[PDB]
Protein backbone atom coordinates (compact mmCIF):
# COMPACT_ATOMS: atom_id res chain seq x y z
CA UNK A 1 0.00 0.00 0.00
CA UNK A 2 1.04 3.61 -0.63
CA UNK A 3 1.19 4.16 3.15
CA UNK A 4 4.11 3.69 5.55
CA UNK A 5 2.22 1.57 8.13
CA UNK A 6 3.39 1.38 11.76
CA UNK A 7 2.29 -0.40 14.95
CA UNK A 8 2.24 1.23 18.39
CA UNK A 9 3.82 -0.75 21.21
CA UNK A 10 2.07 1.31 23.90
CA UNK A 11 -1.31 -0.17 24.85
CA UNK A 12 -3.40 2.32 26.84
CA UNK A 13 -5.84 0.74 29.32
CA UNK A 14 -8.94 2.80 30.18
CA UNK A 15 -11.97 2.37 32.46
CA UNK A 16 -15.36 1.26 31.14
CA UNK A 17 -18.52 3.38 31.51
CA UNK A 18 -16.42 6.55 31.21
CA UNK A 19 -15.66 8.92 28.36
CA UNK A 20 -12.26 8.45 26.70
CA UNK A 21 -10.19 9.98 23.91
CA UNK A 22 -7.37 8.54 21.81
CA UNK A 23 -5.19 10.77 19.60
CA UNK A 24 -3.18 9.53 16.60
CA UNK A 25 0.31 8.68 18.01
CA UNK A 26 2.42 10.58 15.47
CA UNK A 27 5.67 12.51 15.97
CA UNK A 28 5.66 16.26 15.10
CA UNK A 29 7.27 15.41 11.75
CA UNK A 30 4.14 13.42 10.85
CA UNK A 31 1.40 16.05 11.09
CA UNK A 32 1.05 17.25 7.50
CA UNK A 33 -2.10 15.43 6.43
CA UNK A 34 -5.60 14.92 7.79
CA UNK A 35 -6.13 12.04 10.20
CA UNK A 36 -8.88 9.47 9.62
CA UNK A 37 -9.78 6.60 11.95
CA UNK A 38 -10.74 3.02 11.04
CA UNK A 39 -11.82 0.03 13.12
CA UNK A 40 -10.45 -3.54 13.36
CA UNK A 41 -10.11 -3.67 9.56
CA UNK A 42 -8.30 -0.89 7.69
CA UNK A 43 -11.25 -0.37 5.32
CA UNK A 44 -14.14 0.38 7.67
CA UNK A 45 -13.99 4.03 8.81
CA UNK A 46 -15.16 5.06 12.28
CA UNK A 47 -18.43 6.99 12.52
CA UNK A 48 -18.25 10.75 12.04
CA UNK A 49 -21.61 11.52 13.67
CA UNK A 50 -20.98 12.76 17.22
CA UNK A 51 -24.28 11.17 18.27
CA UNK A 52 -22.81 7.64 18.19
CA UNK A 53 -20.66 6.20 21.00
CA UNK A 54 -17.43 5.43 19.21
CA UNK A 55 -17.03 8.27 16.74
CA UNK A 56 -14.16 10.42 15.51
CA UNK A 57 -14.01 14.13 16.31
CA UNK A 58 -11.18 16.66 16.10
CA UNK A 59 -8.97 13.96 14.55
CA UNK A 60 -9.27 11.91 17.75
CA UNK A 61 -11.16 8.71 18.49
CA UNK A 62 -13.93 9.24 21.08
CA UNK A 63 -15.55 6.54 23.22
CA UNK A 64 -18.63 8.29 24.59
CA UNK A 65 -18.85 6.23 26.75
CA UNK A 66 -16.29 3.44 26.55
CA UNK A 67 -17.40 -0.16 27.00
CA UNK A 68 -15.37 -3.34 27.59
CA UNK A 69 -16.46 -4.75 24.22
CA UNK A 70 -14.50 -1.91 22.56
CA UNK A 71 -11.11 -3.40 23.42
CA UNK A 72 -9.22 -4.00 20.19
CA UNK A 73 -7.25 -2.48 17.32
CA UNK A 74 -7.97 0.80 15.54
CA UNK A 75 -6.13 2.67 12.79
CA UNK A 76 -5.47 6.34 12.18
CA UNK A 77 -4.25 7.37 8.76
CA UNK A 78 -2.35 10.55 7.96
CA UNK A 79 -2.74 11.17 4.25
CA UNK A 80 -1.63 13.96 1.94
CA UNK A 81 -1.30 14.51 -1.82
CA UNK A 82 2.03 12.68 -1.60
CA UNK A 83 2.14 11.02 1.84
CA UNK A 84 0.23 8.42 3.84
CA UNK A 85 0.93 6.68 7.15
CA UNK A 86 -1.27 4.19 8.98
CA UNK A 87 -0.78 3.56 12.69
CA UNK A 88 -2.22 0.43 14.32
CA UNK A 89 -3.07 1.22 17.92
CA UNK A 90 -4.39 -1.08 20.63
CA UNK A 91 -7.10 -0.01 23.08
CA UNK A 92 -8.20 -1.98 26.13
CA UNK A 93 -11.13 -1.13 28.40
CA UNK A 94 -11.38 -2.66 31.86
CA UNK A 95 -13.81 -2.39 34.77
CA UNK A 96 -13.13 -1.60 38.41
CA UNK A 97 -12.22 -4.74 40.34
CA UNK A 98 -14.68 -6.17 42.94
CA UNK A 99 -15.52 -3.47 45.50
CA UNK A 100 -12.60 -1.34 44.33
CA UNK A 101 -12.73 2.13 42.77
CA UNK A 102 -10.16 1.12 40.13
CA UNK A 103 -8.53 -1.76 38.26
CA UNK A 104 -4.83 -2.60 38.67
CA UNK A 105 -4.27 -2.84 34.90
CA UNK A 106 -4.89 0.90 34.56
CA UNK A 107 -2.34 1.93 37.19
CA UNK A 108 0.23 4.57 36.27
CA UNK A 109 3.28 4.38 38.53
CA UNK A 110 4.45 7.67 39.99
CA UNK A 111 7.26 8.19 42.46
CA UNK A 112 8.79 10.96 44.52
CA UNK A 113 11.76 11.19 46.91
CA UNK A 114 10.79 11.64 50.57
CA UNK A 115 11.37 14.62 52.88
CA UNK A 116 10.50 17.27 50.31
CA UNK A 117 7.35 18.55 48.62
CA UNK A 118 6.36 16.93 45.35
CA UNK A 119 3.50 16.44 42.95
CA UNK A 120 1.49 13.71 41.25
CA UNK A 121 -0.06 14.42 37.86
CA UNK A 122 -3.47 13.13 36.72
CA UNK A 123 -2.49 11.65 33.28
CA UNK A 124 -4.08 12.51 29.93
CA UNK A 125 -6.53 15.16 31.18
CA UNK A 126 -5.32 17.52 28.46
CA UNK A 127 -8.02 16.31 26.05
CA UNK A 128 -10.81 17.43 28.37
CA UNK A 129 -10.21 21.19 28.48
CA UNK A 130 -13.26 23.45 28.19
CA UNK A 131 -13.39 26.05 25.40
CA UNK A 132 -11.88 28.60 27.82
CA UNK A 133 -8.80 26.35 28.11
CA UNK A 134 -9.36 25.09 31.65
CA UNK A 135 -9.05 21.51 32.89
CA UNK A 136 -12.09 20.25 34.82
CA UNK A 137 -12.09 20.44 38.63
CA UNK A 138 -10.48 17.22 39.86
CA UNK A 139 -11.29 15.54 43.17
CA UNK A 140 -8.60 13.26 44.56
CA UNK A 141 -9.01 10.09 46.60
CA UNK A 142 -6.51 7.78 48.26
CA UNK A 143 -7.33 4.06 48.23
CA UNK A 144 -10.96 4.84 47.35
CA UNK A 145 -11.49 7.13 50.35
CA UNK A 146 -11.85 10.94 49.94
CA UNK A 147 -8.75 13.13 50.31
CA UNK A 148 -8.81 16.45 52.17
CA UNK A 149 -7.06 19.07 50.03
CA UNK A 150 -6.57 21.57 52.86
CA UNK A 151 -3.67 23.43 51.18
CA UNK A 152 -1.52 22.41 54.15
CA UNK A 153 -0.94 18.68 53.61
CA UNK A 154 -2.35 18.34 50.08
CA UNK A 155 -3.08 20.96 47.43
CA UNK A 156 -5.03 20.36 44.25
CA UNK A 157 -3.64 22.66 41.57
CA UNK A 158 -4.90 22.21 38.01
CA UNK A 159 -4.13 18.58 37.07
CA UNK A 160 -1.71 17.82 39.90
CA UNK A 161 -1.79 16.93 43.60
CA UNK A 162 0.93 18.76 45.54
CA UNK A 163 2.00 16.68 48.55
CA UNK A 164 3.72 18.52 51.39
CA UNK A 165 6.60 16.64 53.07
CA UNK A 166 6.57 13.27 51.35
CA UNK A 167 6.77 10.33 53.74
CA UNK A 168 6.07 6.59 53.69
CA UNK A 169 2.55 7.22 55.02
CA UNK A 170 1.57 8.77 51.67
CA UNK A 171 1.96 5.49 49.76
CA UNK A 172 -1.23 4.20 48.20
CA UNK A 173 -3.31 4.16 45.03
CA UNK A 174 -4.75 7.61 44.35
CA UNK A 175 -7.59 8.27 41.93
CA UNK A 176 -8.31 11.59 40.28
CA UNK A 177 -11.93 12.11 39.29
CA UNK A 178 -13.45 14.63 36.89
CA UNK A 179 -16.68 15.24 34.98
CA UNK A 180 -16.65 16.28 31.34
CA UNK A 181 -19.77 17.68 29.69
CA UNK A 182 -19.99 16.25 26.17
CA UNK A 183 -22.89 17.40 23.97
CA UNK A 184 -25.15 18.28 26.88
CA UNK A 185 -24.60 14.97 28.68
CA UNK A 186 -22.03 14.60 31.48
CA UNK A 187 -19.52 11.74 31.75
CA UNK A 188 -17.02 10.77 34.49
CA UNK A 189 -13.23 10.51 34.14
CA UNK A 190 -10.79 8.69 36.42
CA UNK A 191 -7.10 7.78 36.39
CA UNK A 192 -5.52 5.50 38.99
CA UNK A 193 -2.03 6.46 40.16
CA UNK A 194 0.16 4.29 42.37
CA UNK A 195 2.29 6.56 44.55
CA UNK A 196 5.67 5.12 45.55
CA UNK A 197 8.04 6.86 47.97
CA UNK A 198 11.78 6.77 47.28
CA UNK A 199 14.25 6.94 50.16
CA UNK A 200 16.66 9.79 49.44
CA UNK A 201 19.93 7.95 48.91
CA UNK A 202 23.21 9.72 49.70
CA UNK A 203 25.42 10.94 46.80
CA UNK A 204 28.54 9.05 47.94
CA UNK A 205 31.88 10.50 46.82
CA UNK A 206 35.08 8.40 46.39
CA UNK A 207 37.23 8.13 49.53
CA UNK A 208 40.98 7.48 49.33
CA UNK A 209 41.98 5.51 52.41
CA UNK A 210 45.57 5.13 51.16
CA UNK A 211 47.89 6.91 50.55
CA UNK A 212 47.30 9.65 53.11
CA UNK A 213 49.62 12.52 52.15
CA UNK A 214 52.73 10.80 53.50
CA UNK A 215 56.41 10.40 52.64
CA UNK A 216 58.35 7.24 51.85
CA UNK A 217 62.08 6.64 52.22
CA UNK A 218 63.21 4.99 48.98
CA UNK A 219 66.71 4.30 47.68
CA UNK A 220 67.92 5.30 44.22
CA UNK A 221 67.82 2.54 41.62
CA UNK A 222 65.31 0.37 43.48
CA UNK A 223 61.81 -0.77 42.49
CA UNK A 224 58.60 -0.01 44.40
CA UNK A 225 54.81 -0.28 44.14
CA UNK A 226 52.60 2.62 45.16
CA UNK A 227 49.11 1.32 45.94
CA UNK A 228 46.03 3.54 45.94
CA UNK A 229 43.10 2.15 47.95
CA UNK A 230 39.77 3.88 47.22
CA UNK A 231 36.33 3.18 48.71
CA UNK A 232 33.29 3.81 46.53
CA UNK A 233 31.21 2.59 43.60
CA UNK A 234 32.99 0.25 41.17
CA UNK A 235 32.09 2.89 38.57
CA UNK A 236 34.39 5.45 40.22
CA UNK A 237 37.52 6.78 38.50
CA UNK A 238 40.77 6.17 40.41
CA UNK A 239 44.12 7.00 38.81
CA UNK A 240 47.69 8.19 39.46
CA UNK A 241 49.30 11.48 38.44
CA UNK A 242 52.89 12.73 38.72
CA UNK A 243 53.76 16.40 38.23
CA UNK A 244 50.22 17.13 37.05
CA UNK A 245 50.61 14.54 34.29
CA UNK A 246 49.11 11.08 33.82
CA UNK A 247 51.14 7.87 33.49
CA UNK A 248 51.44 6.96 29.80
CA UNK A 249 51.90 3.43 28.44
CA UNK A 250 54.96 4.63 26.52
CA UNK A 251 56.76 5.04 29.86
CA UNK A 252 59.49 2.33 30.10
CA UNK A 253 59.68 2.85 33.87
CA UNK A 254 56.13 3.71 35.00
CA UNK A 255 53.28 1.26 34.53
CA UNK A 256 49.97 1.23 36.39
CA UNK A 257 47.26 -1.41 36.84
CA UNK A 258 43.63 -1.27 37.96
CA UNK A 259 41.61 -3.84 39.91
CA UNK A 260 38.46 -3.53 42.00
CA UNK A 261 36.69 -5.76 44.52
CA UNK A 262 32.92 -5.60 44.99
CA UNK A 263 31.64 -5.33 48.57
CA UNK A 264 29.18 -8.25 49.12
CA UNK A 265 27.36 -6.22 51.78
CA UNK A 266 27.31 -2.76 50.21
CA UNK A 267 28.13 -2.12 46.55
CA UNK A 268 28.32 1.61 47.35
CA UNK A 269 31.42 0.94 49.45
CA UNK A 270 33.60 -1.33 47.33
CA UNK A 271 37.38 -1.06 46.95
CA UNK A 272 39.10 0.18 43.81
CA UNK A 273 42.85 -0.38 43.66
CA UNK A 274 45.32 1.37 41.38
CA UNK A 275 48.91 0.15 41.71
CA UNK A 276 51.75 2.21 40.24
CA UNK A 277 54.73 -0.01 39.44
CA UNK A 278 57.95 1.96 39.33
CA UNK A 279 60.43 -0.29 37.51
CA UNK A 280 63.34 1.77 38.85
CA UNK A 281 63.67 4.88 41.01
CA UNK A 282 65.09 7.80 39.03
CA UNK A 283 66.28 11.17 40.38
CA UNK A 284 63.25 13.03 38.98
CA UNK A 285 60.86 11.02 41.17
CA UNK A 286 62.06 12.72 44.37
CA UNK A 287 61.29 16.12 42.82
CA UNK A 288 57.49 15.81 42.97
CA UNK A 289 54.91 13.67 44.84
CA UNK A 290 52.76 10.95 43.28
CA UNK A 291 49.10 11.93 43.54
CA UNK A 292 46.14 9.55 43.38
CA UNK A 293 42.84 10.98 42.15
CA UNK A 294 39.39 9.45 42.62
CA UNK A 295 36.26 11.04 41.17
CA UNK A 296 32.69 10.85 39.86
CA UNK A 297 29.73 13.16 39.17
CA UNK A 298 29.71 14.40 42.78
CA UNK A 299 33.31 15.36 43.51
CA UNK A 300 37.00 14.46 43.44
CA UNK A 301 39.43 13.29 46.13
CA UNK A 302 43.22 13.52 46.27
CA UNK A 303 46.04 12.03 48.34
CA UNK A 304 49.76 11.66 47.64
CA UNK A 305 53.10 10.03 48.45
CA UNK A 306 56.28 12.10 48.56
CA UNK A 307 59.37 9.96 47.96
CA UNK A 308 62.46 10.89 49.97
CA UNK A 309 66.01 9.56 50.28
CA UNK A 310 66.67 7.41 53.36
CA UNK A 311 68.59 9.21 56.11
CA UNK B 1 35.97 6.50 30.19
CA UNK B 2 36.21 4.01 33.06
CA UNK B 3 32.77 2.57 33.81
CA UNK B 4 29.13 3.56 33.47
CA UNK B 5 26.15 3.50 35.83
CA UNK B 6 22.42 3.17 35.18
CA UNK B 7 20.14 5.99 36.30
CA UNK B 8 16.39 6.38 36.44
CA UNK B 9 14.88 9.56 35.06
CA UNK B 10 11.48 11.24 35.01
CA UNK B 11 10.57 14.91 34.89
CA UNK B 12 8.71 16.84 37.61
CA UNK B 13 5.44 16.02 35.80
CA UNK B 14 6.10 12.28 36.28
CA UNK B 15 6.69 11.58 32.55
CA UNK B 16 9.21 8.83 31.77
CA UNK B 17 11.32 8.12 28.67
CA UNK B 18 10.71 5.38 26.09
CA UNK B 19 11.34 4.79 22.38
CA UNK B 20 8.81 5.54 19.65
CA UNK B 21 10.08 4.77 16.15
CA UNK B 22 13.65 4.84 17.49
CA UNK B 23 13.05 8.36 18.80
CA UNK B 24 13.16 9.09 22.53
CA UNK B 25 9.83 10.44 23.77
CA UNK B 26 8.31 11.26 27.16
CA UNK B 27 4.93 9.99 28.33
CA UNK B 28 3.01 8.05 30.98
CA UNK B 29 3.44 4.28 31.08
CA UNK B 30 0.93 1.89 32.64
CA UNK B 31 1.47 -1.46 34.34
CA UNK B 32 2.06 -3.62 31.21
CA UNK B 33 4.11 -0.98 29.37
CA UNK B 34 6.28 -0.33 32.44
CA UNK B 35 9.01 -2.51 30.88
CA UNK B 36 9.42 0.06 28.08
CA UNK B 37 10.99 2.61 30.43
CA UNK B 38 14.48 3.63 29.36
CA UNK B 39 17.14 4.04 32.05
CA UNK B 40 20.00 6.50 31.49
CA UNK B 41 23.53 5.06 31.45
CA UNK B 42 26.08 7.69 32.44
CA UNK B 43 29.85 7.94 32.39
CA UNK B 44 31.28 10.73 34.58
CA UNK B 45 33.83 12.95 32.86
CA UNK B 46 34.47 15.31 35.76
CA UNK B 47 32.18 16.17 38.66
CA UNK B 48 29.01 17.75 37.23
CA UNK B 49 29.95 16.73 33.67
CA UNK B 50 28.87 13.46 32.05
CA UNK B 51 27.98 11.46 28.95
CA UNK B 52 24.36 10.31 28.60
CA UNK B 53 23.21 7.18 26.81
CA UNK B 54 20.69 4.33 26.70
CA UNK B 55 20.66 0.56 26.07
CA UNK B 56 23.85 -0.36 27.93
CA UNK B 57 25.54 2.69 26.46
CA UNK B 58 25.14 1.41 22.91
CA UNK B 59 23.45 4.65 21.84
CA UNK B 60 24.33 8.11 23.12
CA UNK B 61 22.36 11.37 23.26
CA UNK B 62 23.87 14.37 21.49
CA UNK B 63 23.17 17.92 20.32
CA UNK B 64 23.69 18.75 16.65
CA UNK B 65 22.86 21.93 14.75
CA UNK B 66 21.76 21.90 11.11
CA UNK B 67 22.55 25.47 10.11
CA UNK B 68 20.69 26.97 13.06
CA UNK B 69 18.34 24.11 13.96
CA UNK B 70 19.64 22.78 17.27
CA UNK B 71 18.32 19.28 17.88
CA UNK B 72 18.76 16.29 20.17
CA UNK B 73 19.50 12.88 18.63
CA UNK B 74 20.51 9.32 19.42
CA UNK B 75 23.65 7.96 17.80
CA UNK B 76 24.98 4.42 17.70
CA UNK B 77 28.24 4.96 19.61
CA UNK B 78 29.46 3.06 22.65
CA UNK B 79 29.54 5.44 25.61
CA UNK B 80 32.89 4.05 26.83
CA UNK B 81 34.70 4.90 23.57
CA UNK B 82 33.93 8.58 24.14
CA UNK B 83 36.79 10.84 25.20
CA UNK B 84 36.73 14.33 26.69
CA UNK B 85 39.87 15.09 24.70
CA UNK B 86 38.22 14.48 21.32
CA UNK B 87 36.47 17.61 20.01
CA UNK B 88 33.64 15.75 18.23
CA UNK B 89 32.70 13.86 21.41
CA UNK B 90 31.71 17.09 23.15
CA UNK B 91 28.26 16.75 21.56
CA UNK B 92 27.55 13.72 23.80
CA UNK B 93 28.40 15.55 27.04
CA UNK B 94 26.02 17.42 29.33
CA UNK B 95 26.58 19.64 32.37
CA UNK B 96 24.61 18.50 35.42
CA UNK B 97 23.06 21.33 37.45
CA UNK B 98 21.12 20.51 40.63
CA UNK B 99 18.25 22.54 42.07
CA UNK B 100 17.40 20.93 45.38
CA UNK B 101 15.73 17.58 44.60
CA UNK B 102 15.73 18.13 40.83
CA UNK B 103 18.40 18.14 38.12
CA UNK B 104 18.87 19.95 34.81
CA UNK B 105 21.19 19.09 31.90
CA UNK B 106 22.89 21.65 29.67
CA UNK B 107 24.45 20.68 26.35
CA UNK B 108 28.23 20.99 26.54
CA UNK B 109 28.47 21.29 22.75
CA UNK B 110 25.45 23.61 22.55
CA UNK B 111 25.74 26.12 25.44
CA UNK B 112 22.41 27.55 26.50
CA UNK B 113 20.39 24.53 25.41
CA UNK B 114 18.94 22.36 28.15
CA UNK B 115 17.33 18.92 27.96
CA UNK B 116 13.54 19.22 28.10
CA UNK B 117 10.19 17.52 27.67
CA UNK B 118 6.89 19.03 26.56
CA UNK B 119 3.81 19.64 28.69
CA UNK B 120 1.76 17.43 26.34
CA UNK B 121 2.39 13.71 26.79
CA UNK B 122 4.00 11.32 24.29
CA UNK B 123 6.16 14.02 22.71
CA UNK B 124 9.83 13.60 21.77
CA UNK B 125 12.49 14.73 24.24
CA UNK B 126 14.20 17.84 22.85
CA UNK B 127 16.44 20.80 23.72
CA UNK B 128 15.18 24.22 24.76
CA UNK B 129 16.90 27.53 24.09
CA UNK B 130 14.73 29.22 26.72
CA UNK B 131 14.59 27.46 30.11
CA UNK B 132 13.16 30.73 31.49
CA UNK B 133 10.02 30.42 29.35
CA UNK B 134 8.70 27.52 31.41
CA UNK B 135 6.69 26.31 28.40
CA UNK B 136 8.90 23.19 28.28
CA UNK B 137 9.90 21.11 31.33
CA UNK B 138 13.61 21.31 32.19
CA UNK B 139 13.64 19.80 35.69
CA UNK B 140 14.04 16.05 36.22
CA UNK B 141 14.61 13.59 39.05
CA UNK B 142 17.94 11.89 38.30
CA UNK B 143 18.44 8.92 40.63
CA UNK B 144 21.03 6.16 40.34
CA UNK B 145 19.62 2.61 40.46
C1 LIG C 1 -2.30 -0.51 44.38
O1 LIG C 1 -3.16 -1.62 44.10
C2 LIG C 1 -2.44 -2.80 43.69
C3 LIG C 1 -3.47 -3.84 43.29
O2 LIG C 1 -4.62 -3.22 42.73
C4 LIG C 1 -1.54 -3.26 44.83
O3 LIG C 1 -0.81 -4.42 44.44
C5 LIG C 1 -0.56 -2.15 45.18
O4 LIG C 1 0.23 -2.55 46.29
C6 LIG C 1 -1.32 -0.86 45.51
N1 LIG C 1 -0.36 0.23 45.66
C7 LIG C 1 0.03 0.62 46.87
C8 LIG C 1 1.04 1.75 46.92
O5 LIG C 1 -0.40 0.11 47.90
C1 LIG D 1 42.40 -1.56 51.10
O1 LIG D 1 41.33 -1.59 52.06
C2 LIG D 1 41.75 -1.58 53.45
C3 LIG D 1 42.47 -0.26 53.73
O2 LIG D 1 42.73 -0.10 55.12
C4 LIG D 1 42.58 -2.83 53.78
O3 LIG D 1 41.79 -3.76 54.51
C5 LIG D 1 43.09 -3.49 52.51
O4 LIG D 1 44.15 -4.39 52.82
C6 LIG D 1 43.59 -2.41 51.56
N1 LIG D 1 44.24 -3.02 50.42
C7 LIG D 1 45.13 -2.33 49.71
C8 LIG D 1 45.77 -3.05 48.54
O5 LIG D 1 45.42 -1.16 49.98
C1 LIG E 1 56.68 18.60 35.04
O1 LIG E 1 57.85 18.57 35.88
C2 LIG E 1 59.01 19.13 35.24
C3 LIG E 1 60.18 18.98 36.21
O2 LIG E 1 60.15 17.72 36.85
C4 LIG E 1 58.74 20.59 34.86
O3 LIG E 1 59.86 21.14 34.18
C5 LIG E 1 57.52 20.66 33.95
O4 LIG E 1 57.24 22.02 33.62
C6 LIG E 1 56.33 20.03 34.67
N1 LIG E 1 55.17 20.05 33.80
C7 LIG E 1 54.32 21.08 33.83
C8 LIG E 1 53.13 20.99 32.88
O5 LIG E 1 54.48 22.05 34.57
C1 LIG F 1 46.34 15.90 50.76
O1 LIG F 1 46.80 17.03 50.00
C2 LIG F 1 45.83 17.48 49.03
C3 LIG F 1 46.48 18.61 48.25
O2 LIG F 1 47.73 18.22 47.70
C4 LIG F 1 44.53 17.90 49.73
O3 LIG F 1 43.55 18.27 48.77
C5 LIG F 1 44.01 16.74 50.57
O4 LIG F 1 42.85 17.15 51.29
C6 LIG F 1 45.09 16.29 51.55
N1 LIG F 1 44.63 15.16 52.33
C7 LIG F 1 44.37 15.30 53.63
C8 LIG F 1 43.91 14.05 54.36
O5 LIG F 1 44.47 16.37 54.22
Amino acid sequence: DKCKEREEKIILVSSANEIDVRPCPLNPNEHKGTITWYKDDSKTPVSTEQASRIHQHKEKLWFVPAKVEDSGHYYCVVRNSSYCLRIKISAKFVENEPNLCYNAQAIFKQKLPVAGDGGLVCPYMEFFKNENNELPKLQWYKDCKPLLLDNIHFSGVKDRLIVMNVAEKHRGNYTCHASYTYLGKQYPITRVIEFITLEENKPTRPVIVSPANETMEVDLGSQIQLICNVTGQLSDIAYWKWNGSVIDEDDPVLGEDYYSVENPANKRRSTLITVLNISEIESRFYKHPFTCFAKNTHGIDAAYIQLIYPV
Amino acid sequence: SSKMQAFRIWDVNQKTFYLRNNQLVAGYLQGPNVNLEEKIDVVPIEPHALFLGIHGGKMCLSCVKSGDETRLQLEAVNITDLSENRKQDKRFAFIRSDSGPTTSFESAACPGWFLCTAMEADQPVSLTNMPDEGVMVTKFYFQED
